[PDB]
């Protein structure tokens, strides 16, 4: 919570889990990806979205 | 969204609608307009209205 509150990311939306609830749940071995894309593609990453 | 969004929160049910229109020649000051203020931090969420 406090992490993304300060960072002020422009694009942020979470699927299948609420961002406010994220502090409560417990996971196993969270992954993290990272790359750089063109502007249009930033509005083009989503599950089942061609 | 951001805390500015969380300052004005609509109910889950809402009858009516919003109207938004551009304002570049009146609300923009060449020397810098700073009369508008927004909220960036708060204790918790807000009830609708
Ligand atoms: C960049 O990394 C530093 C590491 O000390 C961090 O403090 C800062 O918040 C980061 N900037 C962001 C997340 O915008």
């Amino acid at each position: 919570s406090v992490l993304y509150n300060s960072a002020s990311f422009s694009t942020f939306k979470c699927y299948g889990v609420s961002p406010t609830k994220l502090n409560d749940l417990c996971f196993t071995n969270v992954y993290a990806d990272s790359f750089v894309i063109r502007g249009d593609e930033v509005r083009q990453i989503a599950p089942g979205q061609t | 969204g951001k805390i500015a969004d969380y300052n004005y929160k609509l109910p889950d049910d809402f009858t009516g609608c919003v109207i938004a229109w551009n304002s570049n020649n009146l609300d923009s000051k060449v020397g810098g307009n700073y009369n508008y203020l927004y909220r960036l931090f708060r204790k918790s969420n807000l009830k609708p209205f």
